[PDB]
Order: C-alpha cells, then structure tokens, then sequence
C-alpha cells in the first residue's frame, strides 16, 4: 500500500550537527534534495519557496519545515490538498529519521543525523 | 431559498441538466449572443461555505478555452455577486446528450464499430489537447458525452503548460487511473493514451479492465496485474481490436501508443 500515493488510502551521515536532509524519492525530480538548517523552512510552488515544488498540486503557499526544541516538523499553512506523513494527512507532525512527506505528487525523505 | 434566475446581466438560467460533485449545470440562455449554454456553478446549498467557494473558485479560474468539435467549449468565466455571497460560474458549450458512463449504465456494451468511432474521436480530442500543452489527467466515461447528432464531446481539460492549484486526479473509483499517476510517478500524454484506453474496454465489455473493494486494490492491479484480453471477457471482439486495446493498456509506457493521433490511426485501421 506504501508504494502508492497517499490519496489512495538511530541516523545518517555526512549532515551537520542540528540539520536535516529532504530527498525526493521518485519521479521527475527523484535525486533532488534539500537541506534543513534554518529555524523556518518554506515548501511550495511559490518562486520565493526555499524548498520550490514545481507542481500543479502543490499550493504556492503549502507547507513550513520548524526546527523547534532540537527536532524538526513538517506544518501544513493551508494547501489545496494537504500534507502527508507517512502516508497520513496532517497539519502537523514531528519528524523522525527515515519518515515520509508527501507535497503534491512529491515524495520526500526526511534524513537527519544520530 | 432558490438559484438566481440570472449569471449577471447576460446569462438566464432555465433548467438544471446534472449535477457534479459540489456543481450543478444549468441550461441557460447567453441574451448577449443569442445562443444556449451549459453553466456550471456551486450548488446553491454550498455557496455560503467559504471553503467550497475556495474551491470552485478555482476550478473557474483553471477552466481551460479549447476550440476543437469534439472538445467542450469553455466560453466564459466569471462570479456573480448574487443575493447569498459570491457564485463561481462556468459558461460552457451546451451538449444535448448523456456521458458515456450513463449510456454503459442503461444500454450496456456499445457496438465495436461505435465503440471505434467515439474512442477515435476522443482521440483527436486529446491530440489537440496535446498540441496546446494540457495533459487531460482525468479521461473517464464521465468527462465525454454523446450528442443527440452523434458527436463526441470530451471536457473536464484543465489550464496546463501566479498559476491557480489543481487538485488531485488520484481521488476517486481509480479505476480510470494509469500505474504512473497512481504510483505519483512522472505523468505525459500517455498516461490519457491508457486511460482512454480503460474506456474503450468499458464500452466494448461493459466493465473497466480491472474492478476492486478499495482504490488500493484497483491501483495495485493498474501496476501489476495485467488485463483480460476484451475478446475474453465479451463476444464477437477480433484480435485486431484486442491488440489496440491491450497496446493502450501496457504497464510501460514505452510499449503504449506514444501519442493520441497514433492510437487513432491503429482504430481507423480496425473500423476497415
Ligand atoms: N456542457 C454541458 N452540456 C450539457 N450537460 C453538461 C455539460 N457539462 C456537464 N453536463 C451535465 O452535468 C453533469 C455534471 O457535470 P460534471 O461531471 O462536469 O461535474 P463536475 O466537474 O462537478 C464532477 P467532479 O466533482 O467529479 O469533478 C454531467 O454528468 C452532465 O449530465
Ligand atoms: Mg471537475
């Protein structure tokens, strides 16, 4: 069920210390990562976007990656078709190491260090 | 509590022809050009909900204008300041007939000859489509209609190329869905080449190839399980027939038809 998009129904290496790692895990951008290294992180379709999703899903406004309290979140700022955890939809969810987003069509892998 | 009888001072609205999902279409008269049209707005009970609002708004805006016979037009978009809030409305080419879903519903399976003719025509619809950058996305028995002429009329085409968000076509029965689309893979012209292809297999058998309890199921057959030749599960299908339809439903896009125009001609080649 996990190889379908959501709809349907102790760390890595090589990261500085307090960061995280976004790697889209397939289609046209599959490769593509992004890292996590400030307090805010924004993730949409808007140019302005630190993590820019060009897709027609994604809202130009659609999600925010915190680093709060040492640990990393993924909140949705109000999409269309919201966020994904783990194939889940959340407005917001506390990321672990090897834990799902799905933005749009996008599938991304959250990384973080031990 | 009522619809307004008039979309600004140019559209009167008569009869109600169906109903979408937080839409109606009204039969309505364009006083402007002198012509009937087919509006669709939000449901009169929805349109005080701020997030349907939201939502068809958005849908207006993202209505793609095609010119093409046998493609819906889309001749206006606008909001009418009506009595209860603001009300979204597309003005579309008014199509005296039913969709394909409603015929496989009542008739049953089509003819092959009529199930060729309407899939050849959709077909052009899509290479068109194409050839203006707008993938369909979303081809089902329900987004193409008959005429009471005969003519096939393909809609639901989105605005593709601050651009407005589309929703997600992954939502539904599924069963129209092809393996990349369900898998959130890379998405081209031929994902409308195997999904139109799951309409032609319904209009010849009566049922779309593959059927489940949940949309999982149905998805994880669209992938991995491979189709019932049409022959198979309906009479009097020629190999020729079953050989378009199985080429359209390949698991590798590679092995469909690469564009809309080819898988026209092979039909074309079929009716002889
Ligand atoms: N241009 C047109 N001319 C005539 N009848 C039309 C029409 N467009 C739509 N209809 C009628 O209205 C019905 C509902 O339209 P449609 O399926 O496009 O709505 P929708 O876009 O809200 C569905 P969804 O919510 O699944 O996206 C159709 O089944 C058909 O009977
Ligand atoms: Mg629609």
């Amino acid at each position: 069920r996990a190889d379908f998009l959501s709809e349907l129904d102790s760390g890595v290496e090589g990261l500085p210390p307090g960061s995280a790692l976004l790697v889209v895990k397939r289609g046209p951008n599959a490769g593509s990562r992004f890292l996590l290294d400030q307090a805010i992180t924004s993730a949409g379709r808007h140019p302005d976007s630190d993590i820019f999703l060009d897709d027609v899903t994604v809202s130009r406004r659609h999600a925010e990656f915190r680093l709060e309290n040492n640990e990393f979140n993924v909140v949705d700022v109000g999409s269309l078709n919201g966020t994904y955890v783990n194939r889940e939809p959340v407005d917001s969810a506390v990321l672990a190491n090897g834990d799902e987003v799905q933005i749009g069509k996008f599938r991304l892998v959250f990384l973080t260090g031990p | 509590m009522t619809t307004p009888s008039h979309l600004s001072d140019r559209y009167e609205l008569g009869e109600i022809l169906g109903f979408g999902g937080m839409s109606e279409v009204h039969l309505a008269r364009d006083l402007r050009e002198h012509r009937d049209v087919a509006v669709k707005v939000l449901r009169a009970d929805l349109a005080r909900d701020p997030s349907f609002y939201l939502r068809f708004r958005r849908e207006a805006q993202n209505a793609a204008a095609l010119n093409h016979p046998a493609i819906v037009a889309v001749y206006d978009t606008g909001e009418a300041e009506t009595p209860a809030g603001p009300l979204p409305y597309i003005v579309m080419e008014y199509v005296d007939g039913v969709t394909l879903r409603d015929i496989v519903h009542t008739e049953g399976p089509m003819t092959p000859k009529r199930a060729i003719e309407v899939i050849a025509d959709a077909c052009q619809a899509l290479n068109f489509s194409h050839q203006n950058g707008i993938i369909h996305r979303d081809v089902k028995p329900a987004n193409i209609m008959i005429s009471a002429t005969n003519a096939v009329k393909v809609m639901d085409f989105g605005i593709a190329r601050n651009s407005v968000t589309q929703t997600a076509a992954v939502i539904g029965t599924a069963q129209y869905l092809s393996p990349e689309q369900a898998r959130g893979d890379s998405v081209d012209a031929r994902s409308d080449v195997y999904s139109l292809g799951c309409v032609l297999y319904e209009v010849l058998t009566g049922e779309p190839p593959f059927t489940g309890d949940s949309p999982v199921s149905v998805a994880y057959q669209h992938v991995r399980e491979d189709p019932i030749p049409p022959s198979a599960r309906h009479e009097g299908l020629s190999a020729d027939l079953d050989a378009v339809v199985l080429k359209a439903l390949a698991k590798n896009p590679e092995n469909r038809y690469q564009t809309a125009a080819e898988m026209r001609a092979d039909l074309v080649r079929v009716h002889n």
